[PDB]
Formats: structure tokens, C-alpha cells, sequence
């Protein structure tokens, strides 16, 4: 996936050249960023369940009409799919934090997202609200540099939803 | 002989790009294409078909 | 093309699972040895002309039939393609060494290399010999203690050896 | 009631189920067809030429590195993947470019 | 790509004489029923999102291994690819229905499609199942007697059924 | 010129996308590496005279025939050309250090280097020996990671010549 | 493209002299504030859709001529072009902020934009007003001290204002 | 605009020959049943205002949450913008009717529709419901093939919104 190391290697390769000093400094920056990013991944993995259930409840609070019958969020199966989707998003955010790139989000979430949302009439505002709750909670589960990394990736997902 | 054609893409080109889409990156409106005599007629026909408007044609 | 991190991510995704504590520990260990990895990659990159030069010298001393009329390195065009191939294999070995995964070799460097050499009638055993000589020359520059902090980089030595052996085994 | 399993195995079970959302349910199982997202392009060997290498674009003004990389990509595509020697390199054409 | 008329003309040319009176009666009858044919092609065109949403929902109900991690429709990219393929095959079936011949469908759409899916690791039997479900939804929409003058169109339903069944058989 | 910020902007721009986590990680790595690089630039700037004089002397030691009559090293104009060229190499090396990238060396030295040397019958091995002397003397002048930065840039120049 | 480091290097190259101590000091200071610069760039990027939305809403509240039929942004395609242009100018302002030199913005985009807008019939004053409203919207996000370590970043505000205002001057 | 006459001429010019039999008499196919299209356009034009008000009411009935404060529906200004948008769609349906081609729809509505709705957070299902209401009302206002013509154009717009 498109991560710092992979971009480095692929850009150098498509230009038929070795890895220069700039590319190695990018790699060094990635290796330094690994510590806060992996600690943030640890924090979001540890608290995944409360995070996702709170995010689903936040979605239902901002979008009360959804739970009523005849629309998307009525019924146990639909809400279970909701929790599964937000779990997917959180999982891929943690993958991005580990890889230090938007690669996993781009490959697994961002690509083809709008077409799927139109095909199944899934409103992106739902997922944006869930990610906003995740953002608010990771503001209280992390601190310092890890907080900034997690926020970076969550905002990346939000910006690509809107 | 060599012909320099200054073409400025216009709304007729914009509608075509809005329908078909940018399989290629977006570029500025006005630019010049340098063609030989042999290619000159196909070049003009293509620019007309795409909706592009020629600012002028000079010879050299 | 994957690094170690994206390989771990793909495995966890196949499980449908967040990465485990132990997986994150192994990944943080990889990223903490990162500076030694960078020094090894820089040693490969910076000494590449020397590596290809002495590898080619040894190879054409050993296998004189390559540079005879009728050999496969005889005219300048074939010799130049030979040196380009050695250059390319070393470059992709350094890519793999930085990535920590040998996915770049089989995705890109060796994608059709054996079929290529069989079509051209290149003796793949000589290419394996050339890659082995490049491994031998590389190991001297990797182990060089000069002007870097002293420490244990033997895992990097083994990893580079495995990448060179993978190229050689895929060719032959 | 005495413990029925050792605490190490309880910890292992808890942390295996902690890495799933929802732990172990019938609805959230991995697909038996264990295909990564990059399965097809990886098994075909077309990952590089289809998704990874960027589309090289060259406009009227550019720096040295943009020009040189564009030339490398052009020669690696148009001339197949065949080695073009320096004596074969077209100089006037790229001066006009 | 040829229609019913060009098919008749090619068969006549092969034997090398004029179209017989029976052939011309067939083709004139086809043109007389072409209004109903236009109604059928309009039914397929206006209801494509409905048909493909229905087919996708049924397909991922019957086959859950497609939409779960590791499945071939798992991430949004491959899910979008699946729905896109459904759009494409429905489009070519409607083309063939208008043409009165399945030459456009076979020649332009289904010819290397099994080979493509086999190379990508896509279950061709699942694709065939999706085409069957999409045929069923399409046949529900074709039979709709609202907004359109009532009359017999059984030949058209049977013909659309053959086009979908041929697509399924060609993929699987 | 090819710098870390340059590669960031170019890669994010060709894909028509805003900057993101991987790109800012590379920029952070560059800004972090800046301090040893500017340290090395200051160190090399203070010792340009001694470094260039020693490099010229090392070239004449390694290729004595150069100084004999009928060769390139005969005449004070040619000696001044030699010292001038080595001063150029050192100046562009310090430029590379400051910009944190091989951009200056690439644009001002490497591009056109082969055909220029072929045209004027300048032997690359002369410049390789000069740069090897400078590389040796950076060790006695620099220590730490500044030494490493200087060495990557000098080795880049040497590889470009080799 | 050109950055502030490359700008200083180019100037020192024109005089054929090394980088003077004062220039090194200025560039070291820039590298010291580069962290704050990264925060400012991420602030612009992470709120780009919100900046564009607020600016467009405020503009079309100000100027109803564009929305109403016959305006320069009346149909959906011209609205989309308007929004895309604001998107692009924000992206280039953010690129210039990261670089610290407006070269990235001045060479590729601004040189032809005057001629493009003149030919297409757009009111350049409206575009400049849109860029100014965008600057006002993005200033709020650049001010936000939430989630970032509180400090002094008035230099970054001044540089961003310079980028936005001289971009507008290129359009205006 | 992609009119059938326009497509006649475009195919002629692309293949670069005169207007042959297929192409002239394909234009005749248009010229035959333009009259039902013109009559449908006229009938739509007279009953336009009731159609727009009814479609706005249908949108509010199917999406009652929208009218509540804090979102798009709230405010007489937004009510008016809803009415104006439905009027725009109806006007361009009439244009496509009289032109006997969808080109007015594809250039005044469809081109750039998704990006505009995404940037202004307008749910396409609102306009789909309004168009469905207008479809129901043209079912009773229009009889004969004219109705059919109108319906297709309406449905085309619907298919654009999904
Ligand atoms: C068909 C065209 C063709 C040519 C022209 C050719 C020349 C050629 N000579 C070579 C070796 C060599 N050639 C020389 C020639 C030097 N010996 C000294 O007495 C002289 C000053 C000078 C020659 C005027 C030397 C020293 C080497 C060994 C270089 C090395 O091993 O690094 C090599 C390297 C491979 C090898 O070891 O054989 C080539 C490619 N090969 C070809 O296929
Ligand atoms: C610009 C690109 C770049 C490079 C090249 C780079 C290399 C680099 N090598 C380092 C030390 C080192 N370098 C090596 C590698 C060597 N040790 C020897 O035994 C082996 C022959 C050889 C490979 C095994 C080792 C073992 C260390 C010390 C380990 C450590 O730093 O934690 C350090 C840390 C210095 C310290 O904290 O004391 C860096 C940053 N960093 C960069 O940003
Ligand atoms: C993915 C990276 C990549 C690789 C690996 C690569 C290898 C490669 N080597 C080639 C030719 C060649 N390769 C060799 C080298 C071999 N023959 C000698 O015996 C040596 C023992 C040995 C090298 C150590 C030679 C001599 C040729 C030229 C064959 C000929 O012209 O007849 C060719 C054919 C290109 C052409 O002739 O136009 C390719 C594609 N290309 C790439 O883009
Ligand atoms: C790898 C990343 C990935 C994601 C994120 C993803 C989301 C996703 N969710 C889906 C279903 C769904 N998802 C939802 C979510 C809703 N439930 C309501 O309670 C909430 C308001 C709301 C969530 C916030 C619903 C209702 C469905 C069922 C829609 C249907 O009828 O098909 C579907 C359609 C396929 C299926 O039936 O399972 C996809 C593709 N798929 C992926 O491959
Ligand atoms: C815009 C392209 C176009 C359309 C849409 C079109 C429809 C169309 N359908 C017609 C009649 C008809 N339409 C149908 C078809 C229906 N019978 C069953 O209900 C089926 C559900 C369905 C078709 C599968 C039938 C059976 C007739 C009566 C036979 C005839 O008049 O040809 C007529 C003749 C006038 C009339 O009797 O009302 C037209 C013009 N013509 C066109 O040029
Ligand atoms: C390098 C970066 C770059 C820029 C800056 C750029 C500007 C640009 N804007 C264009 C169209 C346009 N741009 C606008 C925007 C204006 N209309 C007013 O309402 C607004 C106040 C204002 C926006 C802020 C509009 C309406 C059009 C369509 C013109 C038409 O179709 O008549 C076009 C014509 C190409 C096309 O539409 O496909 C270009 C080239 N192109 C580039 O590649
Ligand atoms: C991957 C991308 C990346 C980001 C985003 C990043 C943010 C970042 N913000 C920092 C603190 C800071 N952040 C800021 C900027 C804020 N202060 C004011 O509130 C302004 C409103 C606002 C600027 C828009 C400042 C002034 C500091 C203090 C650093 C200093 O100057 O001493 C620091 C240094 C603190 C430390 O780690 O010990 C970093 C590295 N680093 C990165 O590698
Ligand atoms: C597929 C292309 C095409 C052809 C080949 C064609 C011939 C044609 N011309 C017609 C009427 C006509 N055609 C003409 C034109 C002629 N009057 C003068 O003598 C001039 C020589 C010439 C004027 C340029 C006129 C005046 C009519 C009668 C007007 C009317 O229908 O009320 C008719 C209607 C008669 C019927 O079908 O019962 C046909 C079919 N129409 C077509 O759409
Ligand atoms: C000629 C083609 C064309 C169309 C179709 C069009 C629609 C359109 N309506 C808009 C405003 C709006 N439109 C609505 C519509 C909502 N109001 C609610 O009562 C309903 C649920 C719903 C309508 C069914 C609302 C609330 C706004 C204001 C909020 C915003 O700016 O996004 C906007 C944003 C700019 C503006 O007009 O002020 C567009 C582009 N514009 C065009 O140029």
C-alpha cells in the first residue's frame, strides 16, 4: 500500500535510480514517527469496543429518524451492520497509524467509496458523525504526538467522506 | 511548411470535458500547437470536433 | 509491493482483526532497528559501482566463455546489458532491504526475468553466479565499521543474504 | 468454584477475542476465500504497471528531475522494456521537448 | 456487431442469393413488433439501478463470503467493481435486446470475460448467479403493464431470458 | 531542485491531492535532519580553502603524470581550473547539505557532467580522488550524524562521477 | 518547484559564493519553525472542504447573480467548476505554505489563469472575492489552538495571508 | 447538446462523409413523433406551478425530519430554494421534451450534479422523490405516447440522481 517506504521505493524505481539521501530521510522520519503512531494504534485497539458502540449511539443521536421503521437503521441486522462498518473504519485507521500512510484507508475504504454509498443509499454523514465521535474520544484517550497522528488519519477519512 | 495554430479552448470544449471527463489532467485554456503541412488539416478538424477555438494560424 | 508493516496489515485484514499486541511489538522492534537498516541501505547504494565492478571482474575472470565471440557478453551491447542487469538486481536488493520484505523482487525485479533469459538464451547459471558475487562484494561494505556507530547488524546481513539468494534462485 | 482453566489461557482467549470487533460471532467471520485486496494484481504480476507506478505528466515548464524521470518512463514504455544504449538516445528530439 | 437484419443478410450472402419471401416476412414482422421491443429496452434502461441493487442484495444474502474480510467483494474497491460489472452486463443485454441479436453481447462483452475473472481470482459461478438474479429482477420490470399499452409480449420476455441465460453460461 | 519538500509537493500535486500524513512525515524528517546538515555546511564552509588545496594536492599525488608537460596539469591556468572545479564541487555539496537534498548537486553538477567531461577530456577519476580526500577530511572535521549527512552527499557526488 | 532553501541556494549561486552565515541562520530558523509550519499546513488541509463550503456559501449569499440563470456559475457544471477552482487555489496556497516559497503556485497555475478566465467570461473580481473569503475562512482554522500545542504562529498567519492575497492579485 | 439531430450530424462528421440513408431517416424518426414531445412540454409548462408545489410537499412528506430546525429544510429561504430547484428540473425536462433529446438535462443538470450536491450536502433522494411525484402527476395529466415520452425524460433525470 501507499506508505512512506513504498512511495519512496516506487518513485525511485520508476525513475530507475537508487535510494538517495532525501528518500532515506523520509524513511528515517517514518521510523521516528513509528513510536507515537504505534502507541496511538495500541490505544485505539484497546478501546475499540467502547469507541465503536459510542460512535453508533452518536450516529443514532444526530440522526434520530434512522431508527424509525421503514428506513435504514431500523432492525437488529441494520444496526449490527452499522457497528460492523464503524469497526471497519476504526480498524483501517489503526492500520494506517501502524503503516504511517493513508495506504490502508485509501485501498480499503476510500477507493470506490462513493459508488458503494450511492448503490446502497448509505449516507456519508452517518459515518462522518461516527468518526467525529471517534475524534472526540481519541482526544481523551491519547495525548501529545499520538493524539496528532490519530487525528490526522481520522480527518483524512472524514475529508474523503465529504 | 510549418503552421503554428494558437487555440483557446472555450465553453464548447468545457461542455465536452464536463460530459466525457478528464482522463488527462486539467490544463490552461490557450496554447499553441506546431504542425507540419501534412497534419494541418487533421489537426484543424480534430480541434473543431473537440470544440476548441483557434485564436489564429501563422505560417513559417 | 509490501513492506513488513503492510504485510502485517494484510494478514490482520485477512483475519478481520485489529493488530495484536505482539504484532505491534514486532513492528515497533522493526522500526526501532530502522537506523541500522538505513545505514545498510546506504552502504548498498553508495558502493554500487564498486560492487558491480568487482563482481563483473570476478565473473569474467571465472567464465571466459561469456566474453568470447559467440558468448553472451561478447559485443559491447551484450556486455552493457549485462552490467545493466547487475545494476538493476543490486538496486532492487537495496529496495527490499529498506522495505524489510522481498515483495519488490518478485513483484518487479524477477517478474518475468527467467522467461526473459530463456528467450534470450542467457545462461542463467552465470546470472546466479553474478548475483552471488554481488552478494560477496556487498557483504564487505555492509560489515564495514568505518564511520558508523558500532553495533550488531548481523540480522541485516542475513536479510541481505536472503534477498540475494532469492534473486539467484528465481533466476536459475 | 475452583478455576477451570489457567489464567494464562484465559488471558490468551481474552486477547484473541479483543482483536475482533464483537469477539467471535457467526456474522463477523473471515471469508473462507482468503483474498487480500491486492490479490489479483499481485498474482498477475501487474501491480507495478497498473496501480503503483504513477502516470508521468510533463507540461511546458519543468525542473531537471521532472524532465529526467519523464524521459526514463518514456523510454521504458515506448521502446518496450528493451535496453536503449547511449548511442541510440535521441538528443535533438528531447531538446525540442 | 450485427442485428437480426444483418444476420439474415449474412446468411443469404453465404449461400449467395436474395432474401426469400419467408425471410422478408420474418423481418417485416420483427419491425412491426419493434415498438414493443423499444418498450422492453426502455424497461431495462429506466430500472437499471433497481435491478442491480436487487440482484446485489440477493447475491450477498445467498453468498456472504463475498462481502466479508477476504471475500472478493470485501473492500469498497472490489464491491464497486462488482456493481460496475453488473451495470455493464445489464447494459449489453439491453443492447442485444434492441438489436434483436446477441452478437453485440457475445462479441463485445462476454468473450474474454471468463478468462479475465479466472485470472483475477473471481468466482465465475458467483458472477453467473448474479446475472441470474439480475435477470429475475429485470423480468419483473419488463412485464410491468403500467404506463404502457397492454398486449402480448411473451416473445420479448423469452428473448431477454435467453440473453441473460447466454451471459450466465458464457461467464460460468 | 530535488529536495524533501520538493518531492512532497510534487508527489502530492501530480496526483491532484492535498498534503497528507505520509507527506508531512517526510517533511518532519527533513526538518529534524536539518540541524546536522547545517552544522556540516558551516563546518565545510569554514574549511573550504584547506579542503580544496588538499584535494588538488591529492589529485596530483594520485595521478603524477597529470603534472608532466603535454598533460592537463601543466600550466598555472590548468591548476587554477582544477582548484576552481573542486571549489565548485564543495560549494554544491554544502548547498545539498543546506537544502537537505541532492537537488543542487543534481542540477548544477550531475546533469550534463558526462558529456562535458567527455568534450573537454576531463577525467572523472581526478574528481573522485579529490572528493575522496574531502570525504576523509570530513571525518577529522565532523563527528556525529553531521558526518553521515556530509558523507551521503559526497558519496552521491562520487557515484555520479563513477 | 522552488522552496526557501532552494531560493537562498540559487541566490548564492548567482554570486558564485557559499551560503553566508546570516543566510544559514535564517534557514536554520526556518527549519526550527518548520514544525509549526507542518501544523499550519495540516490545519489548512484537514478543513479544506469546510473552508470551501463556508466561502462558497458566503459568496453566493453576497452575489446572487452567479446563481441565477445567466450567471457565470448558474448550471451544475459551472458550479462544479467554481468549487473545483476554489479547491485548486486552496491546494496551491497550502503547497506554498509548506514550501515557504510561492514558486509552486506562481509558475504552474497563476500565469495562465488570467488568460483562461478572460477567455471563458468569468468575472475576475468574483474569483478574487472568493479567494479572500477562503482566506478569511481558513484563518479561523489556523487560529485554532485546540489539539495543538499553544504557541506563537503569527509569522505563519502573515505568510498565509501573503499567499492568499497575492494569488487573488494574480486573479484580480 | 446531445440531441438526436445533433448525433446524426456528429456521426456524419466523425465518419467524415455526407448524411446517408440511415442517418437522414434516423432524423426522420425524430421528426415523426416530435409532436407528442411538444404537446407534453406544453402540458408540463401550463401545470408547472402545481407540479412544483406538490413535489415540494412530497419531499417534505417523505422526509419529514428535513423540515425540522437545524438542517437544510428549515427556513422559508430553504423552502424557496427547494421550490426553485424543482422548477429548474421541470424546466429542463420541458427543454429535453421539446428538443427531443436529453442534452438539456445532461448539460444543465446532470453535468456536475454529484459534486454540487456533495459540496452543498443536498440529498439526491429529495429530488428523486420530487421527480417521482412529478412522474405520478404526468401519469394523469398526459395520455398517449406523449406521456411515454415525458416519463422517459423524467426517469432519465431520476437515473441521473441515483
Ligand atoms: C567486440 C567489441 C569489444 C571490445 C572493443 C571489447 C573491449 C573490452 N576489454 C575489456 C577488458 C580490458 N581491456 C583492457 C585494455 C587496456 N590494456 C592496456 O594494455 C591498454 C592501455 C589498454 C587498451 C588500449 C584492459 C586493461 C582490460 C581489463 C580491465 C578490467 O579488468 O577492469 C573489457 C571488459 C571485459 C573483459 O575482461 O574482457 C571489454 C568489454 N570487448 C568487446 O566485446
Ligand atoms: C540521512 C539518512 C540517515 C542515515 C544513514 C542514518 C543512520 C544512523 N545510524 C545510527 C547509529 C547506528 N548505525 C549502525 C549500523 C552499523 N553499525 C555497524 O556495526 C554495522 C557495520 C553497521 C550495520 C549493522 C548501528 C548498529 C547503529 C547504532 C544503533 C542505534 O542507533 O540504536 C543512527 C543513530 C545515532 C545515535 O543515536 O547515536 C542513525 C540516525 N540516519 C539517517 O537519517
Ligand atoms: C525489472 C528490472 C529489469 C530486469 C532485471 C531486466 C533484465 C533484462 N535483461 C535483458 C537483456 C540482457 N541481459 C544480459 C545479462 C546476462 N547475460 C550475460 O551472460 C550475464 C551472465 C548476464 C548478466 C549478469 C544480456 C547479455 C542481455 C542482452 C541479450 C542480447 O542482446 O542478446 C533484457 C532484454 C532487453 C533488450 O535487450 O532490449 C531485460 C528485460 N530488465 C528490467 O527492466
Ligand atoms: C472495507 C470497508 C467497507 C465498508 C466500510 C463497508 C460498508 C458497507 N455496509 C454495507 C451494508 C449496510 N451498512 C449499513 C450502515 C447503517 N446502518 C444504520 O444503522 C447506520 C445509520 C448506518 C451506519 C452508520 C446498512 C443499513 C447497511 C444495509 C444496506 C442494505 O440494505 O444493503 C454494505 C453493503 C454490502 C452488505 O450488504 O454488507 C457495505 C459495502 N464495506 C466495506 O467493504
Ligand atoms: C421512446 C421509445 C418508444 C417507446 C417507449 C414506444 C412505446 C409504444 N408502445 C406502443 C404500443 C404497445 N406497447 C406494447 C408493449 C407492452 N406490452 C406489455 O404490456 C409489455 C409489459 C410491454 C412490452 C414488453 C404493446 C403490446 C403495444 C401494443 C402493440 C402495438 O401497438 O405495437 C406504441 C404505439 C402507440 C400505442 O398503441 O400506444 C408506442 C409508440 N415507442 C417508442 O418509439
Ligand atoms: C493549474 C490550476 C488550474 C486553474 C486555476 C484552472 C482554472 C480553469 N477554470 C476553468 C472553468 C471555470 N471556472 C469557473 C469558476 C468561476 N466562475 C465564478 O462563478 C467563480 C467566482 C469563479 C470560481 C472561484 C467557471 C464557472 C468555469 C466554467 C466556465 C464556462 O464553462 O463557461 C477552466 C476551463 C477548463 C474546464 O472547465 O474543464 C480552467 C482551465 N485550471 C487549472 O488547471
Ligand atoms: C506528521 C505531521 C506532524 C505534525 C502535525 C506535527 C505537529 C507538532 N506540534 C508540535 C508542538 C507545536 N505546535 C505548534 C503550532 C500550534 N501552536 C499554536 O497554537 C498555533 C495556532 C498552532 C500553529 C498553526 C507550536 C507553536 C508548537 C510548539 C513547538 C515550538 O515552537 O517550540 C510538535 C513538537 C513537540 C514534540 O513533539 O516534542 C510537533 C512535532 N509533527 C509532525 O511530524
Ligand atoms: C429518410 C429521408 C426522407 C425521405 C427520402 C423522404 C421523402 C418524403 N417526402 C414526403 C413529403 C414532401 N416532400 C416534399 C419536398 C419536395 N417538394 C418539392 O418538390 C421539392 C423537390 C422538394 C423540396 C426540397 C414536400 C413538399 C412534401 C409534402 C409536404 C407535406 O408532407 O405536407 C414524404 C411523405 C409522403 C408519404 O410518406 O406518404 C416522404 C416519405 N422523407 C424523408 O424524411
Ligand atoms: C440549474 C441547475 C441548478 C440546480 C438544480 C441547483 C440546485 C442548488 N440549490 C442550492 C441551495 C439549496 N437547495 C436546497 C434544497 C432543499 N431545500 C429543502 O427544502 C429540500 C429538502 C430540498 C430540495 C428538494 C437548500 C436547503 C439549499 C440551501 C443550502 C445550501 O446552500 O446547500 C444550491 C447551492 C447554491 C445556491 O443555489 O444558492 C444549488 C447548486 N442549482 C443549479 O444551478
Amino acid at each position: 500500500s501507499r506508505t512512506v517506504i513504498t512511495e519512496v521505493i516506487a518513485t525511485a524505481d520508476s525513475q530507475g535510480r537508487f535510494l538517495n539521501s532525501t528518500e532515506l530521510q523520509a524513511a528515517f522520519g517514518r521510523f521516528e514517527r513509528a513510536v507515537p503512531a504505534i502507541e496511538a494504534a495500541r490505544a485505539l485497539t484497546k478501546n475499540q469496543d467502547a469507541l465503536v458502540k459510542g460512535a453508533v449511539q452518536a450516529v443514532f443521536k444526530k440522526f434520530p429518524y434512522v431508527t424509525q421503521p421503514g428506513e435504514k437503521g431500523y432492525g437488529d441486522s441494520n444496526q449490527a451492520k452499522c457497528a460492523r462498518d464503524i469497526g471497519y473504519y476504526l480498524r483501517f485507521i489503526t492500520y494506517s497509524l501502524v503503516a504511517s500512510g493513508t495506504g490502508p484507508l485509501d485501498d480499503y475504504v476510500i477507493a470506490g467509496l462513493r459508488e458503494v454509498n450511492r448503490a446502497f443509499n448509505l449516507n456519508p454523514l452517518w459515518y462522518i458523525e461516527a468518526l467525529n465521535y471517534i475524534k472526540g474520544e481519541t482526544g481523551k484517550l491519547l495525548s501529545g504526538q499520538s493524539k496528532t497522528e490519530a487525528l490526522l488519519y481520522i480527518d483524512h477519512a472524514i475529508n474523503a467522506l465529504s | 511548411r510549418i503552421y503554428k495554430i494558437t487555440v483557446s479552448e472555450a465553453g464548447a470544449y468545457a461542455t465536452n470535458k464536463h460530459r466525457t471527463g478528464y482522463r488527462a489532467p486539467i490544463r490552461q485554456s490557450n496554447y499553441t500547437l506546431t504542425v507540419p503541412y501534412d497534419r494541418f488539416l487533421p489537426e484543424m478538424i480534430r480541434l473543431h470536433q473537440s470544440g476548441a477555438k483557434i485564436v489564429n494560424v501563422t505560417s513559417v | 509491493m509490501n513492506d513488513v508493516f503492510t504485510r502485517a496489515i494484510a494478514q490482520a485484514d485477512l483475519k478481520g482483526s485489529f493488530l495484536l499486541e505482539s504484532d505491534l511489538d514486532k513492528l515497533a522492534s522493526f522500526a526501532k532497528e530502522g537506523v541500522k537498516r538505513l545505514d545498510a541501505v546506504a552502504a548498498l547504494t553508495n558502493n554500487a559501482p564498486a560492487i558491480i565492478s568487482d563482481a563483473a571482474h570476478k565473473l569474467f575472470a571465472e567464465q571466459q566463455e561469456l566474453i568470447q565471440p559467440g558468448g553472451n557478453a561478447y559485443p559491447h551491447r551484450r556486455m552493457a546489458a549485462c552490467l545493466r542487469d547487475m545494476e538493476i538486481i543490486l538496486r532492487y536488493v537495496s529496495y527490499a532491504l529498506l522495505a524489510g520484505d522481498a515483495s519488490v523482487l518478485d513483484d518487479r525485479c524477477l517478474n518475468g526475468l527467467r522467461e526473459t533469459y530463456n528467450a534470450l538464451g542467457t545462461p542463467t547459471q552465470s546470472v546466479a553466479r553474478a548475483v552471488q558475487l554481488m552478494k560477496d562484494a556487498a557483504m564487505v561494505h555492509l560489515k564495514s565499521t568505518a564511520n558508523v556507530t558500532v553495533g550488531d547488524c548481523s540480522s541485516l546481513y542475513s536479510e541481505a543474504a536472503t534477498y540475494f539468494d532469492k534473486a539467484a534462485a528465481s533466476i536459475a | 468454584m475452583p478455576a477451570v482453566v489457567a489464567d494464562q489461557y484465559l488471558a490468551m482467549a481474552k486477547e484473541l477475542a479483543a482483536s475482533r470487533f464483537g469477539g467471535f460471532t457467526k456474522e463477523n467471520i473471515p471469508s473462507p476465500m482468503a483474498q487480500p485486496e491486492s490479490y489479483g494484481r499481485d498474482r498477475l504480476g501487474i501491480a507495478a504497471v497498473a496501480t503503483e507506478n504513477p502516470k508521468v505528466t510533463l507540461r511546458a515548464p519543468f525542473t531537471s528531475e521532472e524532465f529526467q524521470g519523464a524521459l526514463y518512463a518514456i523510454y521504458r514504455h515506448i521502446f518496450g522494456n528493451t535496453y536503449v544504449m547511449e548511442s541510440e538516445r535521441p538528443t535533438t528530439a528531447e531538446s525540442q521537448l
